[PDB]
């Protein structure tokens, strides 16, 4: 009674959840790393504070990792298709939302870190902005979890 | 039976997702580090 | 050029696939699997008709609107040193509104012909309804695109008119003649669209 | 092509109207004649007030001198340029930056030499040409250390890429200051020209002819002026831009030339230039070659204003107004020194 | 078959409105802010 | 010839390593007449296990030949380093 | 490493402008150990240039008894097939005294038998080593008399890691000794139970419990 | 008797009416705000007047809201397709028309605000040209509304 | 009686709403953060006022979360397809409209924040303009809410 | 009898003729108008001479009109299909040929006006060129008429 | 006996021949006129000689007109298809070959006209090259004539 | 010598590819029930495209890190931390592939 | 028993042979003529002995003409398909190979003539190099001749 090919959707979800969120975190980390290098040569004393955008970027990738595992552990051969579609949507929701978050984290990290090099008071504002990008990633996780368990 | 349904879905789903990866990869591939600060001296 | 590269890559792959599929369907001697009549007849004339209606009006606005900003920026820029400009060169924007109106009237005359069929099996049903459907699509497309490019023409010319008048107030009147030709381009599209749907019926 | 006349007016529509509105304010031949009929500097001021010029010498010293009106004229066009430069977006702003680069190059030549002969930056900046600006630090407070200036330039100053020809500081100390600035400017022309060709629409076709002229015009004058000095023919050739009509074959002849006659023979292959050398009678009481070149350059910059969808209008604007300033100062100077028979040596700008 | 009258008609209308979206977004992406402000 | 003592020294190390490996390998083939199990057997394989033993014996002989060449190489390279 | 040490006096009392040689020389005592342990582990891996070391103790299977177990003239079809050697035929078994039985080095499925070992081994070694690293923190917190860092830090931290990851390690050893081929069908999958553990997922059927 | 998928075309009309109009108004607002930000520094007294381009951009968005809702309230399950394409046409008609108008408002408004600061006599001309832009969006609404009941 | 694979469209809606809204908020956040880092380096006293653009971007993201959840909680297996198209429309309507709002927030935020430091009287105008962008995001939500329950 | 859909191709013919000819005329006119305005600032006495290129462009428009009307008047429901293909070909033939001519008219008119502005003796030369472009357009009409009456 | 739509391929031949050849001549004319307008300023006496590239281009257009008419005259309803493909091939052969020739005419005329003004001895060389471009166009005509009667 | 680290770490991605590519190959037979085939496809793409993302991350930060380190040796610690997170992304790819390919 | 989709493949061979060869020769001619015109400024005495690159370009066009005629003469109605694919291959082989040669002729001709102007010793070298490109084109003819008779 189960339509063959049905698993294709859910399987692409589990992968997409990791792949797209990984690209986001990869952008965030890479973009921040360049800004960090610029700051640190000018002044290395902040080297342990400018790393934060990178840690945040990683958390985004984790959001995707969590969903990718939840989907993979929810695959079966006798899949009812409905659940497979939910898994694809859930995987894309967190993956693509984390992807957007990754760009948000990278762009503001680079600008914030480079600015902080000149103005130490910028640190607090940078963190608050970074918080919004992490929240943007979480919203994706929330929806993905709702769909995958629906 | 219903081939047109599976076909239509899979074609456009994988095409859109594949392109999203290609575009995202392009944007990352060409990330602009700024080419400043220390790059002017290393070049 | 990231977007231009995207557009090109899609363009090339799009047609390259069509070439391979077309030639393959031929080579492998498929039973006329690529059936153009099937496409044209299964697609409801309601799609073709209402598409032409929306295009006729919407494309004309795009033209009008395009031209408006072309001359708007030029007029405002020149006006910094020549405030006289606003007195006369506003007609360029009057021409752009007129270009949009052409499409609006045509779109309504076409839409007034829209009727249900209460039809099912296309075979030997609505033969005339298909003619009217395709004609409405064509006439709508005809006037839409014609007004679209008309609006761009009059916009570009109006820009030159504003830049000329900014420096010499005697030039406006002579240049005005060119915009009149531009407007005529849009009117020609209207004439043909009317003819194309002059003998149609739905229902 | 269909490249311009479509997206161009989206961002650059305002500036095109404004800059041509500014062009309208340039002194006409009728206006220059009214300015000649003065014979007094105060009367010159009064007649200037009839145009877009005027009311800018107010509140200055009661006696008017040539040095004062000269500085003020520069300042007026600098403000107009900076205004248009500030109200602009990257697609156009990069073009304008090249224009400013030409002035930055002269200013950094001024910063060196002074650094090489212990002078403080603060003393040098007041005599830098506007548009150089150098809002960045590190070029400031170099402590009269050549290395600090060469590091600040390499890093912060937009001209860093151009200095790739002249590097390692050793070049700064061993090369003559004039060879350094001519080399740097050549690099500027090469990049700027290529930039204009990347903008492969109306701008390339309207702008490149002007740059190609400048390349060939400098090659001609450089060859002639270099005759009486000590400079290796190969090093002279190194200063010839390759964005011009002499590049394919012709520069080789100028590089070998040791006489004006040979330079003319090179021009003989280019009727557009031959006419300039024949018109430059060069008699003891006539116009010379530099004068004919100025007249030609203005023709080219005026023709730029025949295209309504490009960036070449902004370049031509600056050069035409700069010549306008030269013309006005010339008149003021001829009045002050009472050489009325030499008044008609201004370059008409239509 | 590969396509149905439903599927196809959907794709045909989807592309037209997709082109409109592409046009709109294209101009939105090619939108810049100022490098600097004019004066004090 | 000198060839450079840096390259003669490398030859000595390669030669010594080779002699050790080739002798040990040849023994292994001779004893297990095996893990490698690649003596290039015939496709027309008959019911004769003794045919496999004979193949390994041939492989072993070849191993000692290669070792002999490394012994000659080490000798030459050795004298080069001493003379260099 | 031995060469470098034996020439230590000649290399050290000299000029060595090439930092690459100097670097490895300075680490010569570190490398020496790496070599010594590499031998130890290689012997247990039973890989010496992709060759196993058979000490005449390889008793994984008795081929003569293979043919007895309903395998008569399999070498006829064998010409085109492999045929996997069965577990628990009643005539196979017994561990290799030291390292991996050489027989696997010539199998076409080495890449699954030994691959699984290395995966599970890596987890076992990693988690145990991590627990050691945590244990060390207790001594430091005692030295600096920070009761809070052990009453609210160390204790819940070591329990957290133990409860999740040490549990996993125990199960890995359990499976190896708990299940034989007699239960290979529907044999529990440790990875799935681990994930289901965290999620409190306890299906009625589909997975046997350990 | 209802061709399945009949409802699909209609709902896309409501979507297009809102999404395309929002895109237009969003662009119009972005250009106007950029011009205002650049102008207002030197002549802050013009800030209040300079807002007008932004309001009109907003009106464009409203036209889209009006159609998008009108269509939404006009959807049912047993749609006879004929009605569905009419709603799709109306949606696209106002959508693209509003989209084009938003571009005209943004581009003209940007130039207008900058020009007005330089020459206040241009203020009325700015308003007149911009009214035309809005009238174009209105046109889109008028026809889109007429079609909805045909 | 219900068509198969009918859930696909509604699932894409739920994911589309979240992803496009996150894209919008992410763009608006990144553009504002760049302006903030460039601005507040000279005038840190404004660092706590220039954050607002970013908050509004976050609201765009919430709009998406509200609809994406509303859609997900509305899905079942035996969906009549009609409902799914409605869910897809609601998803896209808010998602793509929020995306447009994101660009409006981003461009105006950057221009406004940097301009504000140059001219503090601009702050109020910046907020008012950004208010229109938030309203553009809301219009999308309004339609999505109308469709999602239709 | 007369097959269905057969008119489809003929309708595209009538549309193609007018639309592509309008494209040609619109481009040629815009290019000439730009050149005319550019010249007229420098010297107005040549303005009348510079108008002809615009008429040239208009003729392209007429070429398209003649065929589009001929076909549109010929179109009926019961078309034998063969006739429709002739109409399709005639439509494209005149439209695309007139399009090419209009492009040529634009380029040479714009360059010709600037040339004449500098050199009045050029007048005859550019007119001869423009005559060739008009001939290029007529060729299109000739073939289209031959096909439309075949 | 013959299949339907068989005239479709043939009629595209008649159209293709005219359109591509007109496009070629249009390009060649446009490029030549640009060179003429720019050159004629300095050397007005050459205006009556520099027109030649334009005439060359017109020949490409005629080449195309001749075949397009021949196809139209030989295009019937009861066509055996075989002949239709031959007509399509003949149409494309002359059209696309003329298009290539028009390009060459264009580039050579543009450079040649300016080169001649700077070098009167180039005039003969310019003609010889343009003769080669006319020969390139003729080859296309020859093949088309062979195919259309085969 | 120190500057090689980005290159050495990057090599892990190719290793991860080998590890999964072999793990999948070990489970390729003719009578595959399709289900397991998709799982293998997903695992292959998951690690591959995730490794691709990680490769980008490592390369970009390596260039900036190595150049910066010569300017300021204190950057060493920060460079290492950044490289780790980029490598983790490749690790996450492996983790999903291992869970999926064995499901 | 002859498949009616064969006369198309065949005739496309004859067309391809001519069209692509003309494109190659046209490109080579366009580039060679441009270089010649520039060269003529300084060295007009070389004009006649600089035409050779253009003649060679023409030979490429002939390569195509010959095959196109041979196929066109071979085309019949009852084609066994096998022959049609040989005609298609032969057409493409000579055409596309000539096209490649046209680029070599063009680029080498331009660089060679410009160099020769300064270094008369380059002339023999220019010819040797261009001879290789003509040989590359001939290779295409050889294969086409083998296929067309197979």
């Amino acid at each position: 009674n189960n339509p063959e090919y049905s698993s294709f959707f859910g399987v692409m979800g589990a992968s997409s959840a990791m792949v797209f969120s990984a690209m986001g975190a990869a952008y965030g980390t890479a973009k921040s790393g360049t800004g960090i290098a610029a700051m640190s040569v000018m002044r290395p004393e902040l080297i342990m504070k400018s790393i934060i955008p990178v840690v945040m970027a990683g958390i985004i990738a984790i959001y995707g990792l969590v969903v990718a595992v939840l989907i993979a552990n929810s695959l079966t051969d006798g899949i009812t298709l409905y659940r497979s579609f939910l898994q694809l949507g859930a995987g894309l929701s967190v993956g693509l939302s984390g992807l957007a978050a990754g760009f948000a984290i990278g762009i503001v990290g680079d600008a914030g870190v480079r600015g902080t090099a000149q103005q130490p008071r910028l640190f607090v504002g940078m963190i608050l902005i970074l918080i919004f990008a992490e929240v943007l990633g979480l919203y994706g996780l929330i929806v993905a979890l709702i769909l995958s368990t629906k | 039976l219903e081939y047109s349904v599976v076909f239509n879905l899979v074609l456009w789903i994988m095409t859109g997702l594949a392109l999203a990866v290609i575009i995202t990869s392009y944007n990352i591939w060409n990330m602009d580090p700024g080419y400043d600060s220390i790059i002017y001296r290393m070049t | 050029t990231g977007l231009e590269l995207l557009y090109l890559g899609i363009f090339v792959a799009f047609w390259a696939c069509m070439i391979v599929v077309g030639i393959c369907y031929t080579i492998f001697d498929l039973g006329f699997r690529f059936d153009v009549a099937w496409f044209l007849t299964e697609t409801s004339p309601f799609m073709w008709s209402n598409l032409g209606i929306g295009l006729a009006i919407s494309l004309s606005v795009v033209g009008a609107a395009w031209g408006i900003y072309i001359t708007g920026s030029s007029i405002i820029g020149g006006g910094v040193k020549a405030p006289r400009i606003k007195t006369k060169n506003l007609v360029s924007i009057i021409f752009c509104e007129a270009v949009a109106i052409y499409g609006i009237i045509m779109a309504i005359v076409i839409s007034n012909m829209a009727e249900p069929f209460s039809a099912t099996d296309p075979k030997a049903i609505g033969h005339r309804n298909y003619h009217a459907g395709y004609s409405m699509f064509g006439a709508g497309l005809t006037v839409g695109l014609s007004n679209l490019f008309c609006g761009v023409c009059v916009g570009i010319v109006g820009s030159g008119a504003a830049l000329a008048d900014a420096q010499n107030p005697s030039l406006f009147v002579k240049i005005l003649i060119v915009e009149i030709f531009g407007s005529a381009i849009g009117l020609f599209g209207v004439i043909v669209a009317i003819l194309q749907t002059s003998r149609v019926k739905m229902g | 092509s269909f490249f311009p006349e479509l997206y161009f007016n989206v961002d650059n529509g305002y500036l095109e109207g404004l800059v041509r509105g500014l062009k309208a304010g340039v002194l006409s031949q009728a206006d220059y004649l009214n300015l000649v009929q003065c014979e007094t500097l105060e009367d010159l001021k009064l007649h200037l007030q009839s145009t877009d010029y005027g009311n800018f010498l107010a509140n200055e010293a009661s006696p008017l001198t040539v040095s004062v009106i000269d500085d003020k004229l520069k300042e007026k066009m600098v403000v107009e340029f900076r205004h248009m430069r500030n109200h602009a977006y990257e697609p156009l702003a990069s073009f304008l930056d090249f224009i400013t680069y030409s002035y930055m190059i002269d200013n950094v030549i001024l910063l060196i030499t002074g650094t090489l002969h212990q002078r403080s930056i603060a003393e040098l900046v007041p005599k830098c040409h506007p548009l150089g600006s150098f809002e960045q630090m590190e070029a400031v407070n170099i402590a009269q250390t050549p290395a600090e200036l060469y590091n600040a330039i390499l890093v912060d100053t937009p001209l860093a890429a151009f200095f790739q020809d002249c590097i390692s500081e050793q070049d700064l100390d061993e090369m003559n200051i004039e060879i350094i600035r001519n080399t740097l400017y050549k690099a500027y022309l090469e990049s700027f020209y290529k930039f204009c060709t990347l903008l492969g629409g109306t701008t390339a076709d309207a702008m490149c002819p002007i740059l190609e002229f400048e390349a060939d015009r400098r090659a001609f004058i450089i060859t002639i002026n270099s005759f009486g000095t000590e400079l290796s023919k190969e090093d002279r050739a190194k200063l010839f831009p390759h964005c011009g009509r002499l590049y394919p074959e012709g520069l080789a002849q100028l590089a070998r030339a040791d006489d004006y006659e040979q330079v003319k023979n090179v021009a003989d292959y280019y009727p557009e230039y031959k006419l300039l050398f024949e018109g430059a009678g060069s008699n003891p009481g006539d116009k010379t070659l530099e004068d004919r070149f100025f007249e030609h350059e203005v023709k080219l910059n005026k023709l730029a204003f025949l295209n309504q969808f490009h960036f070449g209008v902004f370049y031509a604007f600056v050069k035409l107004k700069e010549q306008e300033c030269r013309n006005i100062v010339w008149i003021a100077e001829c009045i002050a020194q009472r050489h009325r028979a030499k008044i008609d040596n201004y370059i008409p700008i239509f | 078959g590969f396509f149905s009258p439903g599927i196809w008609m959907g794709l045909l209308t989807t592309l037209f409105m997709l082109f409109i979206f592409t046009y709109g977004l294209h101009m939105i992406l090619s939108l810049k802010t100022m490098d600097r402000f004019d004066d004090r | 010839l000198c060839c450079g003592p840096k390259l003669a020294a490398c030859g000595i190390v390669l030669s010594a390593w080779g002699v050790i490996m080739l002798i040990m390998l040849g023994i292994f083939f001779n004893v297990h007449s095996l893990i490698e199990d690649v003596p290039f057997t015939e496709k027309d394989f008959e019911n004769g296990p003794q045919n496999i033993y004979n193949l390994y014996e041939q492989v072993s002989y070849n191993c000692f030949i290669a070792a002999g060449l490394y012994l000659l190489l080490g000798g030459f390279s050795f004298c080069q380093v001493r003379l260099n | 490493a031995v060469w470098m040490v034996l020439r230590e006096s000649r290399i050290l009392s000299q000029k060595n402008e090439n930092e690459m040689f100097s670097m490895v020389f300075s680490g010569r005592y570190i490398i020496l150990l790496m070599g010594l342990f590499s031998i130890y582990t290689g012997l247990i891996y039973n890989d010496c240039f992709s060759k196993s070391l058979n000490i005449f103790g390889s008793s994984w299977s008795v081929r003569p008894m293979f043919t007895i177990g309903n395998w008569t003239e399999e070498t006829l079809l064998g010409s085109s097939v492999l045929q996997l050697n069965p577990a628990i035929p009643g005539v196979f078994g017994g561990p290799y005294p030291f390292g991996i039985d050489p027989i696997w080095n010539i199998a076409t499925n080495k890449l699954t038998f030994l691959n699984s070992f290395k995966m599970k081994m890596s987890v076992i070694l990693g988690i145990i080593h991590m627990l050691f690293g945590v244990s060390l923190s207790l001594f430091n917190h005692i030295y600096f008399k920070k009761p809070l860092n052990i009453y609210f830090g160390f204790i819940p931290e070591i329990i957290f890691m133990s409860s999740l990851f040490g549990y996993l390690v125990i199960l890995i050893f359990y499976k190896w000794t708990a299940y034989d081929a007699h239960s290979s069908r529907n044999a529990p999958s440790l990875l799935i139970h681990f994930i289901n553990m965290f999620l409190f997922s306890y299906p009625e059927s589909g997975n046997a419990m350990l």
